[PDB]
C-alpha cells in the first residue's frame, strides 16, 4: 500500500523467516482438506503459513495391483491436527497462487494438495502469536505457546480462533482446551491488548525458540 | 530502480471513433475514450492543508 | 507496480553466538482501466430548419460528444470512480494512502 | 442576438448497451433603439441687436 512514513530503522523480520542460525530440522508435506476429516473439524481455518499442523497418514504405497511401488517417503497433514506435525515457514519457497477476489493479492494461503515445509526444531523463528481468555498479557522472556486443534469444543472456543492459531500463555495458567508445543519458548518479550469475540487482535510477530 | 514519478496520470486514449450508422432518415455516430486515474508512488513528499 | 520492503537488525558480536539473518518481503499494486462513451443522432428535417440559423446542428452535436468525454476524464483525475464500491480508480484528491488534511498556523 | 446553449452527458462503454446522445437549444435577446430631436427659433430683429455686441 506504498509506504506513508519514514521510520529510523527497518523491521526485525517477518514470519515465517528464520531469523537465528543453529540446530535445525525439517521436514516435507502434502495438505489435507478439512472436509476430509472424518468426525468433523468444529475449528476452521485456511492453510495459512506460520501456523501448526498435525499428522494424518501415509501415502507411500504409490499402486493398486497384487505387488506395489514404493518409490518414495511421503507423508500428508492437516491444519489444525492433534499429532503434531511442525509449523509452516520459509515463505520464499512457494508461490502466490492467487486469490479468490483477484490474484497478485498479498496472503500466506496455500492451496489444498500443495507441498510445505514444516520445522520441528528452530533456532529462531518468527511467528504470528495470539492471546485467549479475551484479558490483556504480558508474555516476557519465557512463556510457553500452544495451538488449537481441530476437534476444539465450541464451549472451549468463545473467542473465534483459527484452526491451527498459535498462542502463548504464562506457566501456571493455560486455556482449558490447548494442545501444548513440548520445549518451546518465548524468546521474545511481547504485549497483547484486551481482546472481543470477532474482532481479536492478531499480535505481534514474535521470535520462537521450537526445540 | 523506476524514477522518482510521486504523482502521474495514467491514460489510454483520448479520442475513438467507434463507427457511424446510416439509416433512412438518420444517422447515428458514437465516440468512446478510456483512463485509469492518478497513481501516488511515495505518498510521504505530499504535505496537504485543508485550511486555506 | 511492485515494492520490496528488506528487514533485519544486528546483535551484539560471540564467539559462539547465534548468526542473526535479514529477508525482505515483496509487494505489487493495481489499477484498473474504465471506459466511456458518447454518441449523437440527427434528423433530415431537424438539420435543414436548423440550417436557416446559420447554424450546423450535425458539428454542433460533434464537438460536444467530445468535451462531455474530456469532462469525464477530468473528473476521474480529481476524484476516483466508484472507490467505495472497491474499483480500484482513486483520483488526486481521493486516494485512501495519503497523509490526510491539516492546519495552518495562520 | 443569439445563444447556444448546449448539452450532453457520458455513460461507460457497452458492447451491446444502449448509446446516450446530445442536444442544443437556442435563445435569443433584443434591445430596442431610442430617438431626440431638438430645434432653434431666430427671430428678425433680435438678430440685428445680437450683431451690436
Amino acid at each position: 500500500m506504498f509506504q506513508k512514513q519514514v521510520y529510523r530503522q527497518y523491521t526485525p523480520g517477518f514470519p515465517g523467516d528464520l531469523i537465528e542460525d543453529g540446530p535445525k530440522r525439517a521436514r516435507p508435506g502434502r495438505i489435507m482438506s478439512l472436509s476430509a476429516v472424518n468426525p468433523a473439524a468444529t475449528a476452521t481455518g485456511p492453510n495459512r503459513a506460520s501456523r501448526a499442523f498435525g499428522y494424518a497418514g501415509d501415502v507411500s504405497a504409490l499402486g493398486e495391483g497384487q505387488p506395489k511401488t514404493i518409490a518414495a517417503r511421503a507423508s500428508e497433514v492437516v491444519i489444525g491436527g492433534a499429532n503434531f506435525f511442525g509449523v509452516l515457514g520459509h515463505p520464499k519457497h512457494y508461490a502466490l497462487f492467487g486469490s479468490a477476489g483477484d490474484s497478485l493479492a498479498p496472503s500466506y494461503d496455500l492451496p489444498d494438495g500443495a507441498e510445505g515445509e514444516f520445522f520441528d526444531m528452530a533456532t529462531g523463528l518468527v511467528v504470528e502469536i495470539f492471546n485467549g481468555a479475551a484479558a490483556a498479557l504480558d508474555l516476557d522472556y519465557g512463556d510457553l505457546v500452544a495451538y488449537v486443534p481441530n476437534n476444539l469444543a465450541t464451549a472451549d472456543d468463545a473467542l473465534g480462533l483459527p484452526a491451527g492459531a498459535l498462542v502463548g500463555f504464562k506457566t501456571g495458567s493455560m486455556p482449558t482446551g490447548l494442545v501444548q508445543i513440548p520445549n518451546a519458548r518465548i524468546v521474545n518479550a511481547i504485549s497483547l491488548p484486551a481482546q472481543s469475540a470477532g474482532n481479536l487482535v492478531a499480535g505481534v510477530t514474535i521470535v520462537q525458540l521450537t526445540q | 530502480t523506476d524514477g522518482g514519478s510521486v504523482f502521474s496520470q495514467l491514460v489510454q486514449s483520448k479520442f475513438i471513433t467507434l463507427g457511424v450508422e446510416k439509416r433512412a432518415k438518420s444517422y447515428v455516430e458514437d465516440f468512446s475514450n478510456g483512463t485509469a486515474g492518478a497513481l501516488c508512488k511515495r505518498p510521504w513528499a505530499v504535505v496537504r492543508y485543508l485550511g486555506i | 507496480q511492485g515494492i520490496v520492503e528488506p528487514a533485519g537488525t544486528a546483535v551484539e558480536y560471540g564467539d559462539h553466538t547465534n548468526i542473526p539473518l535479514t529477508s525482505w518481503n515483496a509487494n505489487f499494486e493495481r489499477r484498473t482501466i474504465v471506459r466511456g462513451e458518447l454518441g449523437m443522432m440527427v434528423g433530415t428535417l431537424e438539420e435543414g430548419r436548423a440550417s436557416a440559423i446559420r447554424l450546423n446542428s450535425a458539428e454542433t452535436k460533434r464537438q460536444q460528444a467530445a468535451i462531455g468525454l474530456e469532462t469525464f476524464r477530468n473528473a476521474i483525475g480529481f476524484y476516483g470512480w466508484q472507490s467505495g464500491l472497491g474499483n480500484r480508480t482513486y483520483g488526486f484528491l481521493n486516494d485512501p494512502n495519503l497523509p490526510a488534511f491539516q492546519t495552518p498556523p495562520s
